[PDB]
């Protein structure tokens, strides 16, 4: 367990973090990638802290499989 | 309560009548099975 | 037929006379079960006769159970109701 | 007519009585109020669910008190699955036969026994509880319908929110439903069955709940369960692979799919339906407008397309009912062809009597529902199609080139019919004239199905190559050199495909295409035709429009369902026949000590199913001997029902080959005899309507025909298997 | 939109069912402290069995309670009851007079703090549940063990 | 003879239009309505009466086992004479069914006690069935312990 544990439990909480980056987008206020990433992408983004731990465990499951 | 009676007085009447008839016939057959004739 | 032996003594005297004091006609002026109230004089016993005791109490020792803040201050007791680690 | 006041009015003829039931569920003919209809059908579904729930309660109850399931559990190989017992009245007790386990009952084919073993059920106590729980649910469902029609009926707006309904049904019902069942498997089904396969005996198995509470009992086998923290939160997931696998194939001891695989299956299915559940738009932003997306698809060929669909499928039940019936029926068919090839239950494949009847039952249910899609699709055209308010454009064009689609489909059927049935008439003629070299056979001019043979070949070489994780094949019909033998019976085996298999598939291509033709012609030409420009004003269910134009009989869309109904019978009836003979001839049989396999009919399918005479002799005449010699035995009822079906069938031809004009005139003479003796009913006797006589005709035809095979099959496999 | 009603109503939408919410504000309260009372009165100095079978008490737990909790609705459904000394002139939401001795005292609201004491005692007593269930140990063991080894 | 005051079975409220307290013993009871037709009630009434009168006597059968803590030709004749006798008896009673303010009290009270025996006479047997034990002693014999 110990530190190692807290390092996987944080990367199964950072498996989350990488689909933050898709889409992260930024450009705040310029250019527009944020507003664009808040236009159609996202109707909030802890809905994507939540869309995170869902598909992220899948992305790891598939990146090992792909 | 007039209503329930009528309700029981439609084609259901037929089922109740035929159920009662069947029960009679079967029970008759229990007491007197394999009857090929009337011997009395 | 029906009076015969008090209806077999109310019948129900047959399967259960509830509790008839055992050690009968001895130290009886007490109670059913007999977690003995006993005679009257000396301790009642059926621990009971611990009674509050001192350290190294008996219950029925395997090693564990619970119990008390004896002597001068032992609670929370390490054995029971205490933080574990 | 209770439903309508004028309809209720009064009875003057007997026709009123027949009409009363005919339009009992015709909710859209009682009101024009969409909300009232929707409220009606929604409650009706509750009443349905209650009946099937009650149905389930009786299956579990009978399994508990009137079955030898426990007896079958210890010795599944040669104990006959039997539920329900017959009272000893007027000679009935003969139907109670030797089924093993010191029990007298009728052998069953529902397959509940195989289901119950898979669920890990061990005692009548457990079956007894499940029966009560079902009854309790039946009480709820019935009550729920009364509450949502008289107390609190939903608005039309409620039903129209299809997005919210979609998200739930394929996630709340499908996803969690699959997930919930996935849990029972690895906690109850898998542990208990693992014991059962070790010959531990049911009473010597610990109770299911002891497996859940303490990990100790469940952990000694499948040691991945040992870790309390579990490797799930470590997200390695490799450790779990002991209780679930991608092994596939078939367990050589129980003859069913590894529960080790089905648990993993549902685990995947669950979240796959949980993710796909998060698609459509609701209230908290994230999601899709199905209205929007549908609009987006358009084309050089379709012009505007799908625009307006959302309006149609949110205001017309018959439109939704047709789509659902078309695929729910199609789903039932693929269920039949997936459960035979991949036996998912313990000691299921071994039980030949159950498999034949399961495949055959699903084929009819699937076949009927698809025909029903034709009806409501046609009903939609007559009752709900309005271009002024709800134009689609997709629908247009289709109507625009409808004379094209039918004419082509007309041709394909003729091409198929010749190139299917004709080959058989060829073989029947060449063999009769004493020239088998000439026939379309494996021994002569052969027409090998190399395409199907090639797809099977790649399925065999799939594990390891294009399927690394797969240790074995998907189904053993794609195996290659594998052979599973549970008991002295063969569970499954690679199924060969020859010239005899080329012909029969082309017959199914045919029968399905013709069935499609009849039904599709009735839907497109439901409103207008060159013959009848205003058919839509005559309605969906009308007999005709007179002897004019040479004769316009059965121009209604109703009658197209009527004609296509016989063809759906003709169709399936030959699918199930293909299944029966092929499985008996080249799959089912007994395996010896040396490994030699003897099939029931002994591989006579390949060279005798290429002839018509061959089906009439080697199949019908041969395999009938059971049903026609079942008198004085436990299968006595099948012999009677075989004769009983042949009658209700020939009884239909009376209605189908004649018309009501004769009958009404006959009644006139009979009414006279009554009036002479003061015994004339005030409710004047009338003949059946022109359309009813067709409805009466096809029902009895299907009943007598279907029922007649039912007795055919069930007498055959029981006496032999 | 879970909140917005618009019903006749079969009671998922209109006003009650938050009415009940008000009153389980009280026996999740009496239930809680009344359940810790045997727990820590013994602090100083799983079937489990008491007297007969407690299903028999039940018949008398759902008996009197019946004769009791019944009427209570009666008032609601319609002001009077009238069967016995019994007076219940108070409003359906609350009937303080006659069963509260001498006091009469409601507006601060306290009621807002009594519903506040309410649904914290809900989650307090909802604590007790999942607490001693999925773990296998009571609410006070793991709690004491939780301030013991936080991380 | 109408009043909203009658001690209803379920307080606030219980008023079926058919029942009104005009009858004796009217505690306002009949959700089912098992008699909403006057032909329906007038018959039920007599029915609910004769029963009670009988049940009382049945009770008078529970009176005899405490006085002490079946025929000269068992059944058969004993019944036919009974059939033949109570027949004629009940016979005329049938023909009559189809062809002071003080008295109300008596009759209201008569029904209620009568109602008691039936519930009573009932109770003593569905406690006797499945459970072979007499009720003779049970009053303070079962009061020893639940
Ligand atoms: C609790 C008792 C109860 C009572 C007194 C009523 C009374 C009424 N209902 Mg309600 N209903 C109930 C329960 C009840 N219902 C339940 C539990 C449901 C949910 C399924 C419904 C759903 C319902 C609908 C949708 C409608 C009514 C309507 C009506 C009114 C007309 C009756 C009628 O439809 O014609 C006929 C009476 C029948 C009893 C028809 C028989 C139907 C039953 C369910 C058949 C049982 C299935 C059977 C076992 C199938 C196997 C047969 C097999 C032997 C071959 C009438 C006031 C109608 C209305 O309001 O008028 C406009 C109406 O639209 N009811
Ligand atoms: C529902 C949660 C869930 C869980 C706990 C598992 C767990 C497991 N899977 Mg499954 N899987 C799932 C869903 C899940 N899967 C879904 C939705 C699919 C798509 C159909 C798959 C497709 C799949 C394949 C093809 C394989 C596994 C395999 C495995 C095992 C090895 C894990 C591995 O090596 O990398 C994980 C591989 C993945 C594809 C992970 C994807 C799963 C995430 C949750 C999707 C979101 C492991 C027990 C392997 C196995 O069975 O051993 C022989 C294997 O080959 N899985
Ligand atoms: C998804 C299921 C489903 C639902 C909800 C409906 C609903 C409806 N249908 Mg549809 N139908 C379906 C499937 C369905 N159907 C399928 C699969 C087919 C193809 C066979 C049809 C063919 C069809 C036709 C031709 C018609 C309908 C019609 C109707 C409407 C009213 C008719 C009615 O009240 O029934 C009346 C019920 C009877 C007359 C009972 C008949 C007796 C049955 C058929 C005997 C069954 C034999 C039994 C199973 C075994 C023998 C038992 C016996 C020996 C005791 C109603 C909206 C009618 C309509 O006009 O639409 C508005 C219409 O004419 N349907
Ligand atoms: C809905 C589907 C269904 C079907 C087709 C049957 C069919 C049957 N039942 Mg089952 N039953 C069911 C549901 C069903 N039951 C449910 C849900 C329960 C739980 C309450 C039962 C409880 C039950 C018992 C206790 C018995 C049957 C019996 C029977 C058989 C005798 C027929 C009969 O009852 O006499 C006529 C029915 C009446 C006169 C009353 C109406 C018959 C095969 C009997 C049997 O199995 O014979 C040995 C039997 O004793 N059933
Ligand atoms: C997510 C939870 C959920 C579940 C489990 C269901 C389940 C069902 N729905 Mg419902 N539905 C839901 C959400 C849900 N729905 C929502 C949010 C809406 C609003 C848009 C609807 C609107 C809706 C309509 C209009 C209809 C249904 C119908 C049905 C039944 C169809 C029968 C079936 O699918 O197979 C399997 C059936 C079962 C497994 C029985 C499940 C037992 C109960 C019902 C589950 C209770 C949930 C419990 C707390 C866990 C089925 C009981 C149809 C129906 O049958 O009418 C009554 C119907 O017409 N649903
Ligand atoms: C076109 C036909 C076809 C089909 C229907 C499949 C189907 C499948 N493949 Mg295969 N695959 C194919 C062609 C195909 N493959 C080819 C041409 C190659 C060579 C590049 C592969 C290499 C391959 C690998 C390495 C794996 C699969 C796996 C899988 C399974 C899981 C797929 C998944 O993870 O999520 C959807 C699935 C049964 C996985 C598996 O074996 O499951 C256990 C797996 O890891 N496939
Ligand atoms: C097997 C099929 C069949 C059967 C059983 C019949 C039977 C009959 N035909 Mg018919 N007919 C048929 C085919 C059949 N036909 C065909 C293919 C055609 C060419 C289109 C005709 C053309 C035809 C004509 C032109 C006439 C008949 C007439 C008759 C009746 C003659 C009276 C009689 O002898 O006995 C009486 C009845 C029977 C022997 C059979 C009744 C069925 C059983 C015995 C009734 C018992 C029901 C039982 C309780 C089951 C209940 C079911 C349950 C769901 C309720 C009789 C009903 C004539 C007629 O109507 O005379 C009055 C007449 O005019 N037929
Ligand atoms: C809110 C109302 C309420 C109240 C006032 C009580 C009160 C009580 N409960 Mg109940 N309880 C309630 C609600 C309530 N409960 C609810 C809602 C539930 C369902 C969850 C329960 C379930 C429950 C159980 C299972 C039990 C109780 C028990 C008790 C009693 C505690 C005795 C004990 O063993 O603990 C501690 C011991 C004491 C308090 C004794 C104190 C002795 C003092 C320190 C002096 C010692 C000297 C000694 C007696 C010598 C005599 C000298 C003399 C002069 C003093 C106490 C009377 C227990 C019981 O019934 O007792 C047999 C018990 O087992 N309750
Ligand atoms: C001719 C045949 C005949 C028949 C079948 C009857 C039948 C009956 N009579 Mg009648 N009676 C008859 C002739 C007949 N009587 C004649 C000729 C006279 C003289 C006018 C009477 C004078 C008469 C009187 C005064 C009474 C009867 C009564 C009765 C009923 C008494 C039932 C009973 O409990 O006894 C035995 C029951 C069973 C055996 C069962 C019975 C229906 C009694 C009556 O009306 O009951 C309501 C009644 O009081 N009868
Ligand atoms: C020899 C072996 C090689 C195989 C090739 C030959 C076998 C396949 C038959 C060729 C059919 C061509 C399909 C073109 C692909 C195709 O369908 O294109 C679809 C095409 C696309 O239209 P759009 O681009 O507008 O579509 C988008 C919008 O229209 C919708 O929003 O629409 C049409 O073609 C309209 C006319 C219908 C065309 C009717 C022909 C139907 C063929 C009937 C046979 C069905 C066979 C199914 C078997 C499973």
């Amino acid at each position: 367990d110990f530190i190692g544990s807290s390092t996987n439990v944080i990367m199964v909480a950072s498996t989350t973090l990488m689909l933050f980056a898709g889409r992260f987008g930024l450009a705040p206020s310029a250019n527009r990638k944020a507003t664009a990433g808040l236009k159609l992408e996202a109707r909030g983004d802890p809905a994507g802290f939540t869309l995170a731990d869902t598909l992220a465990c899948g992305t790891v499951g598939h990146i090992i499989g792909v | 309560r007039d209503l329930k009676t009528y309700l029981s007085v439609a084609p259901v009447a037929s089922t109740l009548w035929f159920a009662a008839l069947a029960g009679l016939l079967i029970e008759i057959n229990r007491l007197f099975p394999d009857a090929l004739t009337f011997p009395f | 037929s029906v009076f015969d032996a008090y209806l077999e003594k109310s019948k129900a005297n047959k399967e259960l006379n509830d509790k008839k004091r055992l050690a009968t006609s001895g130290a009886n002026f007490a109670r059913a079960y007999t977690v003995q109230f006993g005679t009257c004089k000396f301790p009642e016993n059926f621990t009971g006769c611990q009674d509050l005791a001192k350290q190294k109490k008996v219950p029925f020792i395997s090693e564990d159970l619970e119990l008390e803040c004896e002597g001068k201050d032992k609670f929370k007791c390490g054995s029971n109701v205490f933080w574990k680690w | 007519g209770h439903f309508s006041r004028t309809i209720a009015k009064g009875p003057d003829t007997t026709t009123w009585i027949w009409n009363l039931h005919a339009d009992a569920h015709d909710f859209d003919s009682h009101t024009s109020d969409l909300e009232e209809i929707s409220r009606k059908v929604f409650s009706a579904h509750f009443g349905q669910l209650s009946i099937i729930f009650l149905w389930l309660s009786g299956m579990y109850f009978h399994g508990a008190r009137f079955s030898n399931y426990e007896a079958w559990l210890n010795d599944p190989t040669h104990i006959r699955p039997s539920a329900q017992v017959v009272w000893p009245i007027v000679g009935q007790e003969i139907l109670n036969g030797d089924v093993g386990g010191g029990f007298r009952g009728i052998q069953i084919t529902s397959g509940f026994f195989q289901i119950w073993r898979a669920s890990g059920i061990t005692s009548e106590l457990q079956l007894y509880c499940t029966a009560i729980g079902a009854l309790v649910f039946a009480g709820l469902m019935l009550f729920a319908g009364w509450f949502h029609y008289h107390k609190a009926a939903p608005k039309l707006a409620w039903f129209q929110d299809v997005e919210s309904m979609l998200n739930h049904h394929l996630a709340g019902l499908l996803g969690l439903g699959s997930l919930s069942w996935a849990r029972h498997q690895v906690h109850v089904s898998l542990p208990i069955n693992q014991f059962l396969n070790a010959g531990v005996d049911p009473k010597e198995i610990p109770l299911p709940h002891e497996f859940i509470l303490n990990r100790d009992l469940l952990a000694q086998l499948y040691p991945s369960f040992a870790e309390g923290a579990t490797p799930f939160f470590t997200l390695n997931w490799s450790k779990y692979a002991d209780f679930l696998t991608f092994r596939g194939g078939l367990d050589p001891l129980t003859g069913g799919l590894w529960l080790t695989d089905i648990a993993h299956h549902h685990l995947a299915i669950a979240i796959l339906f949980l993710i796909a559940g998060h698609m459509y738009r609701t209230n908290w932003g994230i999601g899709h407008g199905i209205k929007d997306i549908l609009e987006a698809h358009k084309g050089p060929f379709t012009g505007q397309g799908h625009k307006g669909l959302y309006e149609i499928l949110t205001t017309s039940w018959h439109a939704q009912l047709s789509i659902n019936l078309a695929m729910l029926g199609s789903l039932t068919i693929v269920v039949a062809q997936h459960m035979y090839s991949m036996p998912p239950y313990p000691y299921l494949a071994t039980d030949y009597a159950t498999q034949l009847s399961l495949f055959t039952h699903h084929m009819w249910i699937g076949g009927f529902l698809i025909v029903g899609a034709a009806a409501h699709a046609a009903i939609f055209m007559v009752r709900d199609y309005d271009p002024t308010t709800r134009y689609n454009d997709l629908l247009d064009r289709v109507l625009r080139h409808r004379d094209a689609i039918i004419s082509h489909l007309n041709w394909v059927c003729i091409f198929l019919g010749f190139h299917s049935f004709g080959l058989y008439i060829h073989n029947d003629t060449m063999s009769a004239l004493g020239r088998p070299q000439d026939m379309f056979s494996d021994t002569a001019i052969q027409l090998q199905p190399v395409f199907a043979q090639w797809i099977q070949n790649t399925h065999a070489l799939a594990p390891g190559t294009t399927a690394p994780g797969a240790t074995a094949s998907t189904s053993l019909t794609w195996g290659g050199g594998d052979l599973v033998a549970v008991g002295n019976k063969v569970a499954l085996l690679p199924i060969p495909l020859g010239t005899a298999d080329f012909l029969v598939h082309h017959i199914h291509a045919f029968t399905i295409h013709v069935t499609v033709l009849i039904l599709l012609k009735g839907v497109l030409f439901a409103r207008s035709s060159r013959l009848i420009p205003d058919k839509a004003n005559l309605g969906f269910r009308f007999p005709c429009d007179g002897p004019g134009r040479g004769g316009t009989c059965q121009v209604s869309a109703w009658d197209h369902v009527f004609l296509g109904l016989f063809w759906m019978y003709n169709s399936i009836s030959v699918v199930i026949f293909h299944f029966s003979w092929k499985m008996q001839s080249d799959v089912w049989g007994s395996i010896n000590d040396q490994g030699v396999v003897t099939h029931i009919t002994g591989g006579n399918f390949a060279q005798s199913s290429i002839t018509i005479n061959g089906w009439l002799r080697d199949f019908l005449w041969a395999q009938a001997s059971q049903v026609i010699q079942s008198y004085g035995s436990s299968l006595s009822a099948y012999g009677l029902f075989f004769l009983g079906a042949h009658f209700v069938w020939a009884f239909s031809l009376m209605f189908l080959f004649s018309g009501r004009g004769y009958w009404q005139e006959l009644i006139e003479s009979i009414v006279w005899a009554h009036n002479k003796l003061k015994v004339a009913p005030a409710t004047q006797p009338r003949a059946l309507s022109i359309v009813q006589g067709r409805a009466v005709g096809v029902t009895h035809y299907l009943l007598g025909g279907i029922a007649t095979t039912w007795a055919f099959f069930l007498a055959r496999i029981i006496a032999v298997g | 939109g879970l909140s917005d009603p618009e019903g006749t109503g079969g009671f998922i939408e209109p006003r009650w069912l938050a009415y009940g919410e008000v009153i389980n504000g009280r026996f999740a309260m009496l239930g809680a402290v009344g359940a810790i009372a045997p727990e820590y009165l013994g602090k100083v100095g799983g079937t489990y069995n008491y007297w007969a079978d407690n299903y028999t008490l039940f018949v008398l737990e759902m008996a009197l309670m019946g004769f009791a909790e019944h009427r209570r609705f009666q008032d609601w459904a319609k002001p009077g009851s009238m069967g016995k000394g019994n007076p219940a002139y108070p409003g359906g939401p609350f009937f303080n007079p006659l069963g509260f001795g001498k006091d009469e005292k409601s507006l601060k609201e306290l009621k807002l703090k009594e519903v506040k004491n309410g649904r914290l005692a809900m989650l307090a007593i909802l604590g007790y549940f999942i607490q001693g269930l999925v773990t296998g140990v009571g609410p006070y063991q793991n709690l004491l063990d939780h301030v013991a080894d936080p991380v | 003879v109408a009043e909203p005051d009658r001690p209803l079975w379920f307080p606030g409220s219980t008023p079926p239009p058919w029942l009104d307290g005009s009858l004796p013993g009217d505690f306002g009871f009949d959700p089912l309505g098992l008699g909403s037709d006057p032909e329906s009630l007038r018959w039920n009434v007599q029915a609910e009466l004769v029963h009670s009168r009988w049940a009382m006597l049945g009770a008078a059968g529970i009176f005899i086992p405490e006085f002490l803590t079946e025929y000269f030709t068992d059944t058969t004749t004993l019944f036919i004479v009974e059939l033949v006798f109570i027949g004629w008896a009940e016979g005329r009673r049938w023909a009559d069914i189809l062809n002071p303010q003080k008295l109300k009290e008596l009759r209201t009270k008569e029904i209620k006690n009568g109602r008691l025996a039936m519930l009573a006479v009932m109770g003593a047997w569905f406690q006797h069935i499945y459970t072979g034990t007499g009720p003779i002693d049970n009053l303070f014999a079962h009061l020893a312990d639940p």
